[PDB]
């Protein structure tokens, strides 16, 4: 069973609650703080101890987060600890952001080119992708010298490769096959 | 409302629906775009249902939308189904266009109550010597043809259809379950050429089809027979292989998350069989006469599937591989076969005494067979030598060439009557034919022809 | 005999072709690695934006 | 590590975010989590006894046979196909 | 060794390069174990779809779990690694098809392995398909001569039938199926031989024997040897079936041999256990029955209307067929095993080979009592149908009579007549390898036995009598053999013609 | 870069590496503080790899540093390996110093292609009567000696190494896979004293060794044989016990996280066998004649390992415990043993008919065993009595004193030509020796010695 | 025939050795999607020396 299979019940429950009470940004910060806080070398150890009860591990994590956890976020941590799932906190935040982004009709698109491209080109790619996908696009542009020329676009599971490297690879496979 | 395909593993598919909108057990679902139907087997919780696909899964993808139909698989019933060939979902699988349906019934139903059960004992003549002697059938009863691979189950079912279905004036249903696609085509053209097709509803689910189809075709054919029974009619229901319904459950059981039982069968073997077999019955409203062929894995009658089947039948006909291996046909075993109708108070003392007389002679011969092979025949008593000769003659007089077997035998087919059968076996038991050679009784219909074959 | 000669002959053409193809791909990589610069990207990113 | 227990479903976890101690408030009442092959798994019924009878909607009855740490496994004393999650 | 030809061959691939952009669905490799690859991100992958990995390596999607995709590699997997990209091709597994494959040796994906050049086929087809439905089929009423009198007389095979060859190790299962392929070189039936889990030198020896007998030009050889991926061994029977179906769908006849379905079942069991699917009756997957039933139901005879509809009216008034000869191996004669039980329950008949008969010098080793054909006389020519009626059941009764009367004192004329005849037919059914008989040769042999001419012949002389008689009729009666071989017809003129020749033979030779 | 041990369970070790530096499948790794070698079997994800130790794991702990070597286990090959003893990793274990190697080859390779295969049928005489009669060997082919514990496999092989080296002038490679350390010492000194050692390469991984060694020693010996074959030579490859390669795989399978198959075997049983067996073949470059001993667990020839091995061999020699119990050596079973060379087109009609005649007589004698035990020999027919008498003489004439078996009894060894073998059995089948006593055929080499033994 | 193959092989080997440059520049030109001659002939004479 993948961590995504196991964290799905918790992230979906946290998202449905945060959405119903209009607290999406507060829980994004709270879960971001818990996911970050549970990954700390001292907290990760405390959560692994065999002598502590589920309520003790949960209270300890709630006391450390404090201000950043409203009463609902604190009730969630006591539930994650009771079911002995504190190791899943990093995965729980991640699925919560995906439900949030799909709800907010938003898409984060990674982009790579051999060397830097202008704002005029980024805005031309952004309008084309938003017109194709029917979503708000956030281009995380970057460079990779492994490309001989051109650019590669990664809109989640969808990929569009227009690079010279992809064309050299198609020729190498065409000649070997 | 609608759900989405979340997982696909072989023939089993999981679909997620809103928690306020989970489809019911046995509910039918439809995949969007692709031409496939799913049946809910289980509700897994958190809005997910586990289902078996009623078609191949090669085109399916995760994330396809699925529509809840609000009901179980519903098939056309009544007069419009006669003279037509159909699949598990009730679609026509012949080039004759749409079915003239007026009503549809769901394939999942409760069995008739204890107060609705029938009580008839009207004897049915089959025209086959061995069956009419040791396995007498009755109208509105259940018959089972048990046997391994290659011993005659389909051939005996084809002879029984010829000697009962054609002459009968009611409706018939023929269900081909896990049958060879060639046998279904051969049967269809025979019903077509014989002008019998207007009386029969044909439902086919052959071995080329997915596990979900083979797991539900028996319920489709039975749903059509139940509509005719509940109208007050007398109906005939034929099933080429009931073992394939059990097997489809074994093939899918482990992927449905069920731990295996003995001999690797599904834990639900006896309940899945009981839920089906208790619906195949005659009631106070109308009657169903049914003949089922039962496959016996590796010829072992103690295997959990054949062993759980005997208790559901009135007449049990057992076919033996050792008899078939000697060229004797029909290859029926008079000692293991039986019928609830073999009672002097139901038939008569003359018939019963002849049947028990034949069985006594064959049972005694079974212990002498192994003796003669090591120490020889000459060492047996004067009464044993005579009895062994009669047993070998009786064993041959059980044989009869069938009209549906002319392509295998070369000789023509013989129909024999109940009185003719009784008289022939009493003659061999009393010693009226001790002078005839052993080969004269092999493949010869009634007793007269045996006297004639001895002269050739 | 005769068929086996043509079986060997075509295998030699393919063994040579396998080396010629590898060299042609290696050569093409070096040509593109020198002929392409910023004046080419404005003719590739713009091309992709229409596809 | 360990697979999801019967109590680890979003409708149940969402209820504990509101009221931490939502269970044990009605120890005589529970909710159906899953239904399959004549077996029903229920969340709650904290005070059910081994072999006690359980009442479901529609006059259907079951018997408690698996009193696990997170849920109750019950078998139906009749037809199970009419029961559903929730 | 012509230059410039190679340049234009390379230019043909460079000129036709797909230089435009493509929209694709993609994932990343997470783990690589025993030929199984796990991937994240392939949202639109379909079940059984081909996955493209770096360096032209291909896989197939078999587990579509909620959070992961389990894929099996269609070749060597040891070059794959964590973090490599997995791509998606919107195509189901397909293989090349057509008459261009005749006389060639190919892998389970259709690539040539004989070194005789490329296969200029002009048509590909899907490896996994559903067989034609009930209304499109036609009854079996045409013969398929194996060239062996014991098989062609007692266990006949018709065009579109499925006949199982079953026995233990080293008793002639491959010899029976390869001789049946060799006999089709003049029949007009195309052949396919599928080798699953065999060593490459055994495959090369079968191909050398097909070539030595002139049968290779009419045969397609599909190889998935013992060192190849379990996925290729699992797929090979379906690839070969697809190559045979090309002829069936176009109003032509084909024959296919699966040299070991028990090795295909062992390859499928490996993949299924590595995918962690729950095991059954002997560690085999739950759907091992459906593995073979889905393969074997394609072998069939299709009606003229189906061929007319498939070819859009280009072929009319002709039926098409695919005949199958699957092979199964048993352990010490144990037929109760899960795989043999399943396959015996699907075929239209079986040919049982017995080690005790094989050691006793009855070399075709066919047990007539256990072997049976469900199509029977419809699969035989008029002459063999009449001359072989009842021989199978008569031999089954002779084997019992020989054991029952073994130590007993002298019996009646009916018993001596049956015993003396059964001994002669038993010695007659013996045949050598790579020596097939025509309809006329089998007919003379059957006629001399069933019409009583062998009654004066010694058991130890039956082989010499048959060989001499055939040689005699081939010299003094060549026009009669040519008349019997046109369609296997029979009438009082041919019956009297054979009678006169056998009488003249015995009275002078 | 380098990784860290994260888990240790018996012979299997898990190591974690940086995500950009994860080692390849079959790549060799070295532990920093002990220099123990590990072979990568699979990549688990998150930079973690699973490996098998090529030595003892006692004293290893979690957190130790591990170095990736960038290549698979590489061993020395060529002329420098002749007259030397090596371990699984190619290190010298004979105290004679370092190997003067010119190059090293990785132990993992693909089998030669379908186009590289050789069609050889040239007969190889062994000088052993039963083998030369019913199991004729061929140059460049594969032989398997099947047998349970203590039946004759190591003796019957050492007699073949002695007899085949008379005509062969090339090199030999010997791979000791999971057997006795004392027999490796006995064989090394025997060849050293006989001056035969400078033409043999020796590799060992005996029963005392951990699972990783026993699993890869077969590949190390085969890699040396493939170097000599690819140089255009004709070489002999001897494998002490091929079953141990499969068994070492069973001990490790559950630790590799794989689900078990029938009788506890690894699910990869047939693939692990095919990947090794297909490399042991002759090609158009050079030839490999190979002899392999195959152990039969609890005397069961139907066991998955022996059952899967038969298809990989040209000649199969089946040894029996029932035959060895009567006193007959070599204890070969003529009815179970067979060869691809037993064909009229390969060995000629005279040899073929003699071999077929011997098998017919022995088969008929085996059918009478139960009757003879109950009623005695005197009840048989005059024909069966004569056949049983010849069967008893044939069965005794198949015995032969070996030059390696002299220590066990005292009798001198015998070498019998194919001509003398055919002449003896043909005479016994024709009846030319019906008058000589049954004990005259026991342990006598050629047929003329049976005539001299009968004089006493 | 094996002797004829060995004797004819050098005649094609020096011919493909001359064609590698044409195959490399034509391969690069397709991949670039525009004419490359003005940035390829000086590349051919400088890179072909290594093949
Ligand atoms: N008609 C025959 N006459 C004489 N010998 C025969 C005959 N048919 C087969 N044999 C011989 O018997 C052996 C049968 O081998 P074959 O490969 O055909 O059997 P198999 O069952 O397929 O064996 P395997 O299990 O190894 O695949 C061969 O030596 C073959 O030459
Ligand atoms: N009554 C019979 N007359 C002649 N042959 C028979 C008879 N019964 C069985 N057989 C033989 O067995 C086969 C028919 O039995 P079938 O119905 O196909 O068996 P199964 O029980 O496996 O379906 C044919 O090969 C046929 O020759
Ligand atoms: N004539 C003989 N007398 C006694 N033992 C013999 C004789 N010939 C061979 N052997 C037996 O041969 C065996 C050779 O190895 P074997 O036990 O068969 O194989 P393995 O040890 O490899 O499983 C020895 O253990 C020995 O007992
Ligand atoms: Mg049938
Ligand atoms: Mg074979
Ligand atoms: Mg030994």
């Amino acid at each position: 069973a993948e961590l995504t299979t196991l964290a799905r019940p918790y992230a979906k429950a946290a998202f449905e609650y945060a959405q119903a009470h209009q607290q999406l940004a507060d829980w994004s910060a709270a879960l971001g703080v818990l996911a970050a806080v549970s990954q700390d070398d001292t907290v990760r150890q405390l959560l692994k101890e065999p002598q502590l009860t589920s309520s003790a591990k949960a209270q300890s994590l709630i006391d450390v987060c404090g201000d950043k956890l409203n009463a609902p976020a604190q009730n969630f941590v006591r539930t994650v600890a009771e079911n002995k799932r504190l190791e899943l906190l990093p995965t729980i935040a991640e699925m919560y952001e995906q439900l949030k982004a799909e709800q907010e009709k938003s898409v984060e698109v990674e982009v790579t080119s051999a060397f830097t491209l202008s704002k005029e080109q980024q805005d031309k790619l952004a309008k084309a992708l938003s017109a194709r996908l029917s979503r708000e696009v956030r281009l995380h542009a970057s460079e990779d010298a492994s490309l001989i020329g051109g650019v590669i676009i990664r809109a989640g599971d969808l990929v569009i490769d227009g690079s010279v490297r992809g064309k050299l690879a198609k020729l190498a496979e065409a000649l070997k096959s | 409302s609608s759900g989405r395909i979340v997982q696909i593993i072989g023939a089993v598919i999981d679909v997620e629906f809103p928690r306020d909108a989970v489809p019911s057990i046995y509910e039918a679902l439809k995949v969007q775009g692709v031409e496939t139907t799913l049946e809910v087997q289980q509700q897994l919780g958190d809005g997910v249902v586990r289902s078996i696909a009623m078609g191949s899964t090669e085109g399916l993808k995760r994330g396809l939308n699925v529509d809840s139909t609000g009901a179980a698989i519903s098939v056309p019933v009544g007069k419009a189904t006669l003279g037509r060939i159909m699949d598990v979902l009730g679609n026509p699988i012949d080039e004759a266009g749409p079915i003239g349906e007026e009503e549809r019934w769901g394939i999942h139903r409760e069995a008739p109550s204890y107060a609705d059960q029938a009580g008839g004992n009207e004897l049915l003549e089959t025209g086959i010597k061995v069956i009419d002697l040791v396995c007498p059938f009755a109208k509105g009863g259940k018959v089972g043809l048990f046997g391994g691979a290659g011993v005659g189950k389909t051939v005996n079912m084809m002879e029984l259809i010829r000697n009962i279905a054609i002459e009968h004036s009611g409706y018939s249903v023929f269900a081909g379950v896990g049958e060879r696609t060639r046998e279904g085509n051969d049967f269809y053209h025979e019903m077509k050429d014989s002008n019998v097709l207007d009386k029969v509803a044909l439902v086919y689910g052959q071995m080329n089809e997915p596990p979900g189809n083979r797991l539900r075709v028996a319920l489709t054919g039975l749903t059509m027979a139940e509509k005719f029974r509940d109208e007050g009619r007398d109906v005939l229901l034929f099933i080429d292989n009931i073992y394939r319904y059990t097997l489809a459950g074994t093939e899918v059981s482990a992927l449905l998350g069920r731990m295996p039982s003995a001999v690797g069968y599904q834990p639900t073997l006896a309940e899945e069989m009981g839920v089906l077999q208790e619906r195949i019955t005659s009631t106070k409203k109308g009657s169903i006469t049914s003949i089922q062929a039962v496959y016996v894995p590796a010829d072992d009658l103690t295997d959990p599937s054949p062993a759980t089947t005997f208790a559901h039948l009135d007449a049990t006909v057992v076919l033996s591989r050792d008899i078939a291996s000697l060229g004797i046909y029909p290859a029926v075993d008079p000692l293991d076969s039986t019928s609830r109708q073999l009672d002097p108070l139901v038939i008569g003392q003359d018939h019963y005494d002849t049947a028990r007389g034949v069985q006594y002679v064959l049972q005694r011969y079974k212990e002498l067979k192994d003796i003669i092979a090591i120490l020889g025949m000459d060492e047996l008593s004067e009464a044993d030598k005579l009895l062994v000769a009669r047993a070998r003659k009786i064993q041959r007089f059980l044989s009869q060439p069938f009209f549906v077997a002319e392509v295998f035998t070369g000789s023509p087919g013989k129909y024999v009557s109940l009185k003719d059968t009784i008289a022939g076996f009493k003659g061999i038991l009393n010693g009226d034919y001790d002078h005839l050679p052993e080969q004269a009784f092999y493949m010869v219909g009634g007793i007269e022809e045996a006297v004639e074959k001895a002269k050739k | 005999a005769q068929a086996e000669i043509e079986q060997e002959l075509n295998s030699v053409k393919d063994a040579l072709r396998a080396q010629v193809g590898a060299l042609a791909v290696t050569g093409a990589e070096k040509i593109l690695g020198a002929s392409i610069d910023a004046n080419a990207h404005e003719q590739l990113v713009s091309k992709l934006a229409a596809e | 590590m360990q697979q999801l227990n019967p109590s680890e479903i979003s409708e149940i976890i969402k209820g504990r975010i509101e009221k931490l101690d939502v269970a044990s408030q009605a120890r005589n009442e529970g909710t159906i989590v899953s239904v399959s092959d004549g077996i029903v798994r229920i969340y709650g019924l904290a005070d059910v006894m081994y072999g006690e009878m359980i009442e479901f909607p529609g006059g259907v009855y079951g018997m408690a046979l698996n009193l696990e740490q997170d849920s109750v496994g019950a078998v139906v004393l009749g037809e199970y196909q009419g029961l559903a999650e929730g | 060794l012509n230059p410039s030809e190679i340049s234009e061959i390379i230019k043909g691939r460079i000129e036709k390069l797909d230089v435009a952009s493509q929209a694709r669905n993609e994932g990343t490799i997470v783990s690589v174990s025993d030929g199984i690859v796990r991937i994240y991100g392939l949202a639109d992958v379909m079940y059984g779809e081909m996955i493209e990995f770096p360096g032209g390596v291909y896989g197939m999607a078999l587990n579509l779990e909620q959070d992961s995709v389990g894929a099996v590699v269609l070749g060597e997997y040891q070059g794959l690694a964590e973090g490599m990209n997995a791509k998606c091709t919107g195509r189901i597994l397909e293989v090349p098809v057509g008459p261009e494959l005749l006389g060639r040796v190919v892998d389970a994906l259709g690539n040539p392995i004989d070194g005789k050049g490329p296969i200029d086929a002009k048509a590909t087809d899907a490896v996994e398909k559903v067989a034609p439905g009930v209304i499109w089929r036609k009854s079996v009423d045409q013969p398929v001569q194996t060239g062996y009198k014991s098989v062609d007389a007692m266990i006949p095979v018709g065009r579109g039938q499925r006949e199982l060859i079953i026995g233990d190790r080293q008793i002639g299962k491959t010899a029976l199926a390869v001789d049946a392929i060799i006999n089709q070189k003049d029949s007009g039936i195309k052949c396919v031989y599928v080798a699953i889990g065999q060593k490459q030198s055994t495959i090369a020896n079968v191909v050398r024997k097909l070539e030595e007998n002139g049968a290779l030009a009419n045969t397609i050889v599909v190889a998935a040897s013992a060192s190849e991926s379990a996925a290729l061994q699992y797929l090979a029977p379906y690839s070969g079936c697809t190559m045979g179906e090309y002829f069936r769908d176009r109003g032509e006849d084909a024959l296919i041999v699966y040299d070991d379905l028990s090795k295909q079942a062992v390859a499928y069991r490996q993949i299924s256990l590595l995918l962690r699917r729950p095991p059954g009756r002997e560690a085999y997957p739950g759907d091992v029955f459906y593995l073979h039933s889905r393969l074997l139901e394609r072998a069939s005879r299709v009606s003229e209307e189906y061929v007319e509809k498939f070819t859009n009216g280009a072929v009319t008034g002709k039926t098409g067929s695919l005949t199958a000869l699957p092979i199964i191996e048993t352990q010490a004669g144990d037929v109760s095993a899960f795989v043999p039980t399943n396959v015996i329950s699907i075929t239209d008949g079986q040919i049982f080979l017995e080690s005790a008969m094989f050691n006793s010098g009855i070399r075709p080793a066919v047990n007539a009592g256990i072997s049976v054909s469900r199509v029977g006389g419809a699969a035989q020519t008029k002459i063999i149908k009449k001359l072989s009626g009842g021989i199978r059941t008569a031999l089954a009764q002779y084997r019992e009579l020989a054991a029952f009367a073994q130590f007993a004192s002298d019996l009646d004329e009916a018993t001596r007549k049956q015993l003396e005849h059964g001994q002669r037919v038993t010695e007659l059914m013996k045949q050598k390898q790579y020596a097939p008989m025509s309809i006329a040769e089998m007919s003379l042999s059957l006629y001399a036995a069933e019409r009583g001419f062998l009654q004066d012949v010694e058991i130890a002389k039956v082989g010499s009598f048959e060989q001499a008689l055939i040689s005699y009729f081939q010299r003094e009666h060549a026009a009669l053999l040519a008349k019997i071989n046109e369609k296997g017809d029979f009438n009082d003129e041919i019956d009297a013609g054979i009678k006169a020749g056998i009488e003249k033979f015995k009275a002078t030779q």
